[PDB]
């Protein structure tokens, strides 16, 4: 078998995203490693890298947020950092008017794609706002890596 | 979003250092701050990051231990803690906020500082 | 010669999800089976499981809406049932169309990921509100996997 | 080994989409070629085709504004081009009420899908507007293929 | 959203019951809504689920031929036909709603009604 | 979205000959427009498209470099400039319209105009 990896979103780790392999329908296998909440890439090679993120907020705040959701890399070789894969949402246009009720907003946010990494570099997936995270169901929130 | 630095200056070698940055601007929670550097003859750097209530931190390798970032989310100031400073570290600093991880190649939706001049020995 | 999927909402089938692999540009091939509109899978091994999902819908009504899509597996093996994927979106964030007439929203839904399946397991793609699927065009609703 | 291509988003191409190769953690190897803004299929056999599209706008036009993004295939057998995978979204609901906030917002939309292709087609990722494409920062736009 | 079972009770084996839930709340057609079942000392298990208008139906297959489930969308209200009852379908049995499928690892977007218990021979 | 063809009727061989298309309704700026031909007992072919600004263009290979569609934005109005027309080239030609890139496999989301003939020779 190859370098494998589906990590999902610790619903225990409050108000922050930690990934979690210690699960039934989860994967950290042949080499790949999870250190400081950062895949390990055990080989080099192609790896087709993959996340998703959920966001549920309570209505609309006055602060306009901005969520973002992001797959970095950091090159060993380089000890550079740079995003392989970014998106962003605006879940909010208005602020709920007082006395309209917060009706509940979700947002999912889906990142792909296949990129050349060398052995030790270290993938995270990042998100500015983790406290608009939902993790209250599993399938949900997710981040894996698997070598082609 | 606006970001203004401070501190900085001619320093000993061996010594402590301590630079501020400050950001103003709506929402800056949306936010991951953090510092770059740029030594003379040496590609511009990033030292590392910090998002809203600390929950995001990145440090690159060579300042990892010696070089420590925190976030006043009151105040929406960052800090950059230099312990033990030696003559490589003299650079100009760059305060940097971007909503996006910051990286070794920033883009448009990258917010700068003015920079800092730290002077080792 | 990998056990591969790609089956596409069948147009001709009226407010309903019903998958199709009889058509150009979609596949079900080497053990892949599609019966009683899931995917059984031939044979254990990883599999990169995705689907896509695009609802429409004309203003916005009274009751809040919230469009689910997700990927679910039948362990055969334990007679168990999960959601291997999910995603939520709220289409009307309130907006409701008070005085004038609606204009028409779109709301995309992508899930993918790499999971361990054993054989004899079905995927279902399912949503909670099919008569907001939109397959007026090709490309914009379908299921697949494929064996790595 | 096996032909690949993951494509980013020209950011020096002003109001434009323009896929660019030669920048690193971007590919294009093993036959794949970009023509004329197009990867081409370099020998038959299922790929796995992958796209995603970053929106942005600073608030609500009185235009009611559709994003469009699908992944194009000119069969060179057929002389024939069709949409594989497709997705539309509705930024504004509501155009921006008299002196308010022209609020920024953001829509990411992602493709993917496995398809049997033949060697010579052309592939496209296309977008209807343009001029809403956001690739301020990497990762945000791109566009790959993998033989599997 | 609020669920309140009914039918629950002693029967002999071999025999027949129905389970209603009655389901309160805002856009229940949003919800797919179904039965779990849990024994004294036995693990937790999902027997099956229905979504709006039926379009998702499930069953557990220890239990799939000789239990049946249907809604009614205008009453808002689930009903769980179980026949040829055996010792083994002793157990409390609850009802539950989720904008998602219903799981053997349900979170906590899943409502629970306050179970009724089913007693057999 | 309503499209409206001029222009067509005959040629002779070698000949050249220009088609417009008006289109009205809301927004149009999110249509791609384009021709479509269709020969007696043959397969209706899509020729190519124009999306707004003239941002994506697309020709079929067999009327690639003799075939020129070009789009006013101001007028809403598409052009297919046809040079050195052959007698294959004899059809019915249909100005079409979608939010989506036109294909040769046309679904319910694209428009279409009233068509005009073209005889060459």
């Amino acid at each position: 078998d190859k370098p494998v990896a589906h990590v999902v979103a610790n619903p225990q780790a409050e108000g922050q995203l930690q990934w979690l392999n210690r699960r039934a329908n989860a994967l950290l296998a042949n080499g790949v490693e999870l250190r400081d909440n950062q895949l390990v890439v055990p080989s080099e090679g192609l790896y087709l890298i993959y996340s998703q993120v959920l966001f549920k907020g309570q209505g609309c705040p006055s602060t306009h947020v901005l969520l973002t959701h992001t797959i970095s890399r950091i090159a060993v070789s380089y000890q550079t950092k740079v995003n392989l894969l970014s998106a962003i949402k605006s879940p909010c246009q208005r602020e709920t008017p007082e006395g309209a009720e917060a009706k509940p907003w979700y947002e999912p946010i889906y990142l792909g794609g296949v990129f050349q990494l060398e052995k030790g570099d270290r993938l995270s997936a990042e998100i500015n706002r983790p406290d608009y995270l939902d993790f209250a169901e599993s399938g949900q929130v997710y981040f894996g890596i698997i070598a082609l | 979003v606006q970001l203004v630095e401070s501190g900085g200056g001619l320093v000993q070698a061996g010594g402590s250092l301590s630079l501020s940055c400050s950001a103003s601007g709506r929402s800056l929670s949306n936010y991951y701050m953090g510092w770059f550097r740029q030594a003379p003859g040496k590609e511009r750097e990033l030292l590392g990051n910090i998002s809203w209530r600390g929950y995001n931190i990145y440090y690159k390798d060579s300042v990892k231990g010696r070089f420590t970032i925190s976030r006043d989310d009151a105040k929406n100031t960052i800090y950059l803690q230099m312990n033990r400073l030696k003559p490589e570290d003299t650079a100009v600093y760059y305060c940097a906020a971007s909503i996006l991880p910051l990286s070794d190649d920033p883009g448009w939706n990258t917010y700068w500082g003015q920079g800092t001049q730290v002077t080792v020995s």
